């Protein structure tokens, strides 16, 4: 659907296919699989293929290969790492512990360091921030 | 996904809610081998050991029918071996509905579930007719 999105399917779809055959056979999944430690059975990769295969080659090709990478990216941008980088912990409530801040400033030793921060993001003035002004804050 | 399958006497219990409804339940734990096998498809450890969890359960489930099965197999063992109203009164057992209804019950276990009794359950079919002799013996 993107256009960088193809360079990376392509890099590694030539990770994959090593050899060059233009089409992933088992053996080249396989080295793929024990490069990463993984040794299972021969009948449950012929499983897997024969889900992900659907022109019947037993071989998956790039059209497959971005298949399955569309489904399980775009079925499962700037919403998710700043939803949760601290009010995504708590969930649509708008406030946050201040003892979770200072948990953060505990274990990464940071030599100077006042919360003057948050005291001065206060914008509903009460002593904790709400989303919409926690964005505000980043 | 794996969490939906956590679970061994609980099986007693399900027993205990109750023919073919059995195979029926023997097949809903085949379904899930069987959505086992496609998550095998999709996905070890974890799962090989659940793998061989349902290597227990559906071995065992099998053997609490077995044992069910030898029981009937006792039970029947045991009938096998002002007189003429008693003669009269199993003379009307019906008696080889009895006979087919234990034959259901093992023969498909064995078969479609899948000891030296089969024989014996041949010897079972055969007992009535032997029974039916001495009976004509006992005619006099």
């Amino acid at each position: 659907l993107t256009d960088e999105e193809m360079d990376m399917c392509r890099k590694a779809f030539a990770m994959f296919d090593k050899d060059g055959s233009g089409t992933i056979d088992t053996k080249e999944l396989r080295t793929a699989l024990s490069a990463l430690g993984q040794n299972p059975t021969e009948e449950d990769m012929f499983v897997m293929i024969s889900q992900v295969d659907q022109d019947g080659s037993r071989c998956i090709e790039f059209k497959e290969f971005v298949r399955v990478i569309q489904i399980n990216k775009q079925m499962s941008a700037d919403t998710l790492d700043a939803f949760v980088a601290l009010g995504g912990n708590l969930d649509k409530t708008g406030r946050i512990l201040v003892d979770k801040l200072r948990s953060i400033c505990e274990e990464f030793e940071l030599t100077v360091n006042v919360d003057r921060l948050v005291k001065d993001a206060d914008r509903d003035l009460n002593g904790f921030l709400s989303y919409d002004e926690f964005r505000a804050l980043l | 996904t794996f969490d939906k399958y956590d679970f061994l006497q609980a099986a007693y219990d399900h027993f205990m809610r109750s023919l073919e409804a059995f195979e029926a339940e023997l097949k809903k734990y085949m379904a899930i081998e069987t959505e086992v096998t496609m998550i095998n498809g999709v996905n070890h450890p974890l799962k090989n050991s659940l793998k061989a969890e349902a290597v227990s359960w559906k071995t065992q489930f099998a053997q609490n029918l077995h044992k069910q099965c030898s029981d009937d197999l006792k039970l029947d063992n045991y009938i096998r071996d002002l007189e003429d109203v008693r003669n009269v009164m199993a003379v009307l057992k019906v008696r080889e509905k009895e006979s087919e209804i234990d034959n259901l019950i093992g023969p498909i276990e064995e078969m479609y579930g899948l000891t030296t009794m089969v024989s014996d359950l041949r010897y079972g079919w055969k007992k009535l007719k032997k029974v039916a002799t001495e009976v004509s013996d006992n005619l006099t």
